[PDB]
């Protein structure tokens, strides 16, 4: 029942900026804490930002800690990241996940329950 | 990054265990060690989340533990359609909160 | 020291280093027990509103919301230099009760803020 | 927001966002006087109270005492989305005080771990 | 424990562990109303003394004023572990109001200093 | 007047954990602040950690910061210190020692005024 | 940790002087630079504690002080039984609380 | 009509400890913060330390920070720098600069509104 | 320290511009930036000051902005008493709170 659809842009040139907005249905939105997880094409997993499920508080991986911003509308259900800078070494499929968090009064999560389909972010 | 076997392989109806090794301060101190199940050309699945909790919807099959600053996934019963890439990740802290670990290939002979 | 409200005609940075003259002046049949009591219940609301936006140990608590320039639009020695406390708050009697609620909401977010980060282990 | 008490039949977890509501309505012959000093001897005990325990100046504060289980051993999602605050009343009444013991000693420890610490060049 | 004031012969050192034992005990037909009144304004001047000072929230507060030895001259072991505080009370007297005001200008100047401080970008 | 007494094994392997018990004498146990350093065979001294009077607060050199536990019980008139990991480097006679610090109220230490006799431990 | 010399020697009844130089951050701004002597086999025993203050117990031929960020240890009239193992101590700080210097092995001639 | 005069000697040996200090007039010497600033005879600025208009707090880049002291009098009109250690690659004209900092009531800064001559320290 | 070129000449009358190129950490995120002119044997002087402002008693001719990380100095109806080792300053932080540049010699041709 839950989906997470990832629309945004698949090529930029280098110190370019671009917006990757995951839109989510099929649970309460504003009840999940949710990050981003990149995967360059020969690579892993590696995780990228992190934000809260009101939005008051996020973090990021010191690799983006001074060009991303991670941002979420609760009324819309979407959360957005915008890149800026935007550097080779951040060529990768991203995907958006619920998770990763919990706000003090909920069960803890430390883990990505779902993922979306991700998108291709070619640098 | 934690580290872990480039690849895994065993026969259908085997047990196959893929393991990932860390520090002190990540595995060991935080018992929050989840895996993740990625097929090619798919979105990774959530199959273990803390050390031995399993998210529902997914088999008995996986399963997994933590002893020291070693982490691990068992898959008994290997199956043809058990075929992917494995991860595994751990919450490290406030300042670092995730790590992944490369890639596990499981093939099936 | 110019004593309990001599800084009245002062301006406001000048009057701003005589807070705790005032403070302490706060504190310090049935007429006399009304009067001090309502002396009381004065005290303890003005020190449970600055509860409320997390400023119950300060006097000058310097806080997280922005200035909305409508409020008044003189800069920083305009009003600091030029004028004095009670003109400030001649100018600023209509947007009084606004920046009071909005520092309730920024306090309340903290402070939801704060037990979130608590909870990461 | 509902007003004073309007969370009262929400979930636990819902009330929390009007702390500061009721918190308000706690200080807004001889019959008139002794109400009213009534009242602000119960504000002032529950703000002593929260002050022995570090909370002085916190809607919701945080503490360095666990659960011990025997209290409640309802999980999370039962007591913040499945119950209100009545009803958790009721439920740890008869733990009330234990748990008011213990947060006063451990503020205690805290005071002079704090102290100790200061006192390291 | 020993109760309040169960502690006032003990030592300096044992005698503060005991400071939440009367501060419970410093809040609990014109005579009732009126002594209720007092015994709350006395408390009052008291946290708004410590407020100004920068210690509402604490019962054992470190500052930031050197202690000028002509105040007294004994040594660490001599003042906490030989005497109680009724010895201390008597013998920092004349002391006292001095004491209080180096406190003020002390946190007055404090607030200055976070102020500013807070105001680098 | 006062004696120290280092209790526990002196042969372990590398990824032992080990425990030294030190009882104490010849003064009031909870009126001073104790610590253990180490001596390797061929080296002088090291401090390895400290603990308060009471046994609220800990401190420890940072090659054991992750991996050694501090420990004082009053009533017994014992200080404990439970070594995880052990390391060969780890090898070395520790040193039961009262003094290093004062509970504010106190005259200042900053020095180790009463020695043990040394518990020889090798990995 | 402290610069300390390997060894110092000198004949019965000479002044010997053992001189731990460390840093500002340490033995600079701390007036807490303690000296240890150890006779091989045994603990060490406290000598010297503060700066300047001598332990009850201690005879008066030991003695000490600290200049900029060098500190030093006396021992006039030196005897046989003097032969030790010495060592400097300073605070460092609330991160790194103590610091040693080398040992100093002290030969009567 | 502002004027900054340093005082203070220009050659010290290493190891040293020497004092310089700052004379100000044609402003009110409390309404602003103060700096010292360096340039090595061949070299660019450098900004060595600076102070509140208050004189309570102090900032010093991290290579001057356990040596180097500031600090200022506001009945004298005196702003003055006491130098420790004096390592060589401290050797510079030391300029006296008005701005740098502001008390919260009062407009940003961020910038050096008034510079004296320079006493050189070598 | 920030990046700077060592010179740049022209003629009386030509527009020179001197650039200044720093990191994300100060001039990029913090709009404090400044201008100074040292005429060799004096103390420098401020000519600009925040992104676009000019103290009085600066003449038009000095104008500056800031695009990212690179801040500029134009000089307009360049001047032989323009001849001067500019330098450009940044605000970095609190943990460090201003970073120089090198000078840039204008030399009019
Ligand atoms: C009153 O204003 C004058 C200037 O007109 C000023 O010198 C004086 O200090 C002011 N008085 C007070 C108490 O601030
Ligand atoms: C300032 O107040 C006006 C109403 O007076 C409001 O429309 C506007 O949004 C406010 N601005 C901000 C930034 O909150
Ligand atoms: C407040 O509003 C009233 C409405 O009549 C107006 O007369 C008054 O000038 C206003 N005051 C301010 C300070 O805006
Ligand atoms: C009362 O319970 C209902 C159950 O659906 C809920 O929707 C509603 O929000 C509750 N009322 C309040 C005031 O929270
Ligand atoms: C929990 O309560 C039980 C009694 O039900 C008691 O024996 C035990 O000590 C308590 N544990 C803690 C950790 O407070
Ligand atoms: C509290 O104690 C009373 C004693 O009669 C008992 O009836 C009641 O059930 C107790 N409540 C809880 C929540 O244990
Ligand atoms: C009274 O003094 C005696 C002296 O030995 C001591 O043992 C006792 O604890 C003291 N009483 C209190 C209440 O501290
Ligand atoms: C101590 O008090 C005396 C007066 O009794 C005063 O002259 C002296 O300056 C004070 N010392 C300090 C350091 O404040
Ligand atoms: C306090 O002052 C009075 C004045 O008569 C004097 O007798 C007394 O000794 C003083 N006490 C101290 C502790 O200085």
């Amino acid at each position: 029942e839950v989906q997470l659809v990832e629309t945004g842009g698949g090529l930029v040139q280098p110190g370019g900026s671009l917006k990757l907005s995951c839109r989510a249905s099929g649970y309460t939105f504003s009840s999940f804490a949710m990050s981003w997880v990149r995967q360059a094409p020969g690579k892993g997993l590696e995780w990228v930002s992190l934000i809260n499920d009101r939005g008051g508080l996020t973090f990021y991986v010191d690799s983006v800690k001074g060009r991303f911003t991670i941002s979420r509308d609760n009324s819309k259900n979407t959360l957005s990241l915008q890149m800026h800078s935007l550097r080779d070494g951040d060529t990768a499929v991203y995907y958006c996940a619920t998770g990763g968090m919990s706000s003090a009064l909920q069960s803890s999560k430390y883990y990505f329950d779902f993922w979306g389909q991700g998108a291709l972010v070619t640098v | 990054a934690l580290t872990q076997p480039p690849s895994v392989s065993g026969s259908p109806g085997q047990s196959v265990t893929i393991s990932c090794t860390g520090t002190s301060s990540d595995i060991g101190s935080y018992n929050y060690v989840s895996w993740y199940q990625q097929h090619p050309g798919k979105a990774p699945k959530l199959m273990i989340y803390d050390v031995t909790q399993r998210p529902s919807g997914v088999s008995d099959r996986f399963s997994g533990s933590k002893s020291g600053n070693t982490a691990s996934l068992t898959i008994s019963g290997l199956q043809a359609d058990d075929e992917a890439d494995y991860y595994c990740s751990a919450y490290a802290g406030r300042q670092t909160f995730y790590i992944f670990g490369g890639g596990t290939r499981l093939t099936v002979l | 020291s110019l004593g309990f409200l001599g800084a009245a005609g002062s301006t406001m940075g000048a009057a701003s280093m005589t807070l705790t003259v005032q403070a302490r002046n706060l504190l310090s049949g049935i007429k006399q027990l009304q009067a001090r009591v309502l002396a009381v219940e004065h005290y303890l609301r003005d020190q449970q509103l600055l509860g409320i936006w997390g400023c119950s140990g300060k006097l000058i608590c310097c806080t997280n919301v922005p200035w909305n320039s409508s409020w008044s639009n003189r800069n920083l020695s305009e009003i600091w230099d030029n004028m004095t406390w009670l003109q400030w708050d001649k100018e600023i009697s209509n947007y009084t009760q606004i920046i009071y609620g909005l520092l309730e909401e920024s306090q309340n977010q903290q402070e939801k803020n704060e037990q979130d980060l608590l909870a990461l282990d």
